[PDB]
C-alpha cells in the first residue's frame, strides 16, 4: 500500500492498526525538552498517567541534567515503567528544543516501546507574552 | 530602379519569422569542438549545442540540422549594470539532423 | 482547543523513527517554526528585528541576483573553440 | 513617404500576461476548501506569494479571508483541515523525505 | 447596507434550530433589517472547541443571513447575538457581493535590482 505521513483522522475508519488498537487509542508519550531538563510521561488515551520520568528523577543533577545521555536514560526508565503496565506502541508528542528532544525518543526505543507517530507540540506563542531580555554576554 | 533598404528589411525572412521563440529553423554546423557544435542559422549569433548521445558521429562540419530557437541573443541585465550583458550567442534546441 | 495529533504530526514508516523525526524537523524548518522559537527565546527589540529583516531581504535579493548572474555566465564555461588565437 | 516604412502600433505578438490562478475569481472566506490550499498542512501557516505564486492583490485577499475564517470558526488555525488534504496541490513546496 | 450574518448555532434538534433561527430573524427585523435570504451550510464539527455561555461545543450548525439594515442597527444586533444562548458564535460582515471584482489584468513584472535601493 501507499504510506501517507499524515496521521489517520479520528472519526474516520482507517485500516491501520497496532496490536488490534486504533490510532485514537494508542497511548501518548509526552516529552518536554527544556534547556536544563527533560521530562517524559506516558498516559493512556483516556489521560491516565502510566509512567513518568525525568533527568532529575534518574539521579542526574544540575548541569548534568542537560546532557542528551540523561534524556536517553529518562526515556529508558519511562519505557520500562510503561512496558511494565502493558504499553507497547506509543505516539510521541515532543515540545521544546532541549538537547534531549531526540535522545528521549531513542531511550524509549531502547526501552522496548514502539513509536508509531512523532508529534511536535512546542508551545509557540502567536505574539503572546513578552519574553525576557537578551542576555548581555 | 533599385530595391530600397526598407523593402529588403520588410521582405527579409528574418523579419517574417516574427518572434524567435519556439520557431523551427534550419542551421548549419560550421564548427565542432569535441562534443560542442556551433550552428549558424542565419541570425546575428551562432548557437552552441551539445552533440546528441544518439548518432553523435553523424554530425559533422556542414551538416544541416533542425533547431528550435529560444532567443536570437542571450542578454541579461544584472544589479547595477547600466547596459545589458550578452554572451554573444543564441539559445536553441538541437532537434536533430535534417535530410533533404 | 484544536484537535490534537493533526498539526506537526508525522507517522513513523516501518518503525523508522529517525527518518520520521528528520521529516518533522524539516517540515518545521521549512515553515520557519524552529527559527521562530529560537528568536522568541529572548525578546528581539523592534529596531533590531527590522534591521535583521531588512538585512535578510537584501541578502536574499543579492544572492538570487548573483546566482542568476553565475548561471548566465557559466554558459560560456566550455572548451575554447579558437585555441591558439 | 514609402509603403515599406514601418508603422506605429502596439506589439501584435505580445503574449498575454500570465494571470494568477485566482485572477478573475471571487475569493471568499466561507470557501474553506479554496483557502486551505494555501496553508501548510502541518502547521496552518499561510504560504507566501513566492510559494503560492499569487499576485499581490489576490495574496492579500487570500490572507484576509483566511484570517477572517479562522477567527469566525470556519477554518482550523494550527493545521490544515484534514477533509481537504487531498485537494489539488497548487503551492510550490515539497515536504516529505 | 447589505450585511451577511455568519451564525454558528448550537447543535440541537430541528425544532430547536427552527425556533432559534426564527428568533434571530425576528430580532433582525425588529432592529429594522429587511432579510434578503437565509442559508444553511449544514451541521459540522467546529474547527476548534468553542466555549460560550459556560458551555463547550464541538459541533455546530452554520447559517448565513443575508439582509439589509441601517448602520446603527448592526451594533445592536451584535449585542443581541451576544446575549443569546443557542448562538455558539455570530459575526456580521459587509456582504461580499457588494465588493465588486475590479479585474486584475495580470502580474506586472519589476526588475529585482531596484528592490535593493527602493
Ligand atoms: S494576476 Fe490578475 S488578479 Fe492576480
Amino acid at each position: 500500500t501507499k504510506f501517507s505521513i499524515y496521521p489517520p483522522i479520528p472519526g474516520e475508519e482507517s485500516s491501520l492498526r497496532w496490536a488490534g488498537k486504533k490510532f485514537e487509542e494508542i497511548p501518548i508519550a509526552h516529552i518536554k525538552a527544556s534547556h536544563n531538563n527533560t521530562q517524559i510521561q506516558v498516559v493512556s488515551a483516556s489521560n491516565e498517567p502510566l509512567a513518568f520520568a525525568s533527568c532529575g528523577t534518574e539521579g542526574f543533577r544540575n548541569a548534568k541534567k542537560g546532557t542528551g545521555i540523561a534524556a536517553q536514560t529518562a526515556g529508558i526508565a519511562a519505557a520500562a515503567r510503561a512496558k511494565q503496565k502493558g504499553v507497547i506502541h506509543i505516539r510521541v508528542v515532543v515540545k521544546g528544543l532541549g538537547p534531549g528532544r531526540l535522545s528521549a525518543m531513542h531511550g524509549l526505543i531502547m526501552g522496548g516501546l514502539e513509536v508509531i507517530s512523532i508529534t511536535d507540540n512546542t508551545p509557540i506563542p502567536h505574539n503572546g507574552c513578552r519574553p525576557r531580555k537578551a542576555r548581555k554576554l | 530602379n533599385v530595391e530600397s533598404f526598407a523593402s529588403m528589411l520588410r521582405h527579409s525572412p528574418l523579419t517574417q519569422m516574427g518572434p524567435a521563440k519556439d520557431k523551427l529553423v534550419i542551421g548549419r554546423i560550421f564548427h565542432i569542438v569535441e562534443n560542442d557544435l556551433y550552428i549558424d542559422f542565419g541570425g546575428k549569433f551562432h548557437c552552441v549545442c551539445r552533440r546528441p548521445e544518439v548518432d553523435g558521429e553523424k554530425y559533422q562540419k556542414g551538416t544541416r540540422v533542425r533547431l528550435r530557437l529560444l532567443d536570437l541573443e542571450l542578454t541579461s541585465r544584472f544589479l547595477g549594470a547600466t547596459t545589458d550583458t550578452t554572451v554573444l550567442e543564441a539559445n536553441a534546441v538541437l532537434l536533430g539532423i535534417q535530410e533533404s | 482547543k484544536h484537535l490534537k495529533f493533526i498539526a506537526r504530526t508525522v507517522m513513523v514508516q516501518e518503525g523508522n523513527v529517525e527518518s520520521a523525526y528528520r521529516t518533522l524537523n524539516r517540515i518545521l524548518t521549512m515553515d520557519g517554526l524552529i527559527e521562530d522559537i529560537k528568536h522568541r527565546r529572548y525578546y528581539e527589540k523592534p529596531c533590531r528585528r527590522r534591521q535583521r529583516e531588512s538585512y535578510e531581504r537584501c541578502r536574499r535579493i543579492y544572492n538570487m541576483e548573483m546566482a542568476r548572474k553565475i548561471n548566465f555566465l557559466m554558459r560560456k564555461n566550455r572548451a575554447d573553440p579558437w585555441q591558439g588565437c | 513617404s514609402n509603403e515599406d516604412l514601418p508603422i506605429s502600433m502596439e506589439n501584435p505578438y505580445k503574449e498575454p500576461l500570465k494571470k494568477c490562478i485566482l485572477c478573475g475569481k471571487h475569493v471568499d472566506y466561507k470557501n474553506v476548501q479554496l483557502l486551505s490550499q494555501f496553508v501548510s498542512p502541518f502547521t496552518g501557516c499561510i504560504y507566501g506569494r513566492h510559494i503560492t505564486g499569487l499576485c499581490g492583490k489576490k495574496q492579500k485577499e487570500i490572507t484576509k479571508a483566511i484570517k477572517r475564517a479562522q477567527i469566525m470558526g470556519f477554518m482550523p488555525v494550527t493545521y490544515k483541515d484534514p477533509a481537504y488534504l487531498k485537494d489539488p496541490k497548487v503551492c510550490n513546496i515539497r515536504y516529505r523525505e | 447596507p447589505r450585511y451577511e450574518l455568519a451564525l454558528i448555532l448550537k447543535a440541537m434538534q430541528r425544532p430547536e434550530t427552527a425556533a432559534t433561527l426564527k428568533r434571530t430573524i425576528e430580532a433582525l427585523m425588529d432592529r429594522g433589517a429587511i432579510v434578503r435570504d437565509l442559508e444553511n451550510l449544514g451541521e459540522r464539527a467546529l474547527p476548534y472547541r468553542i466555549s460560550a455561555h459556560s458551555q463547550q461545543h464541538n459541533r455546530g450548525g452554520y447559517f448565513l443571513v443575508d439582509f439589509y439594515a441601517p448602520t446603527a442597527a448592526v451594533e445592536s444586533m451584535v449585542e443581541h447575538l451576544s446575549r443569546d444562548i443557542d448562538v455558539i458564535r455570530g459575526n456580521i460582515v459587509k456582504h461580499p457581493l457588494t465588493q465588486e471584482l475590479k479585474e486584475c489584468e495580470g502580474i506586472v513584472p519589476v526588475p529585482l535590482a531596484e528592490k535593493l535601493y527602493s
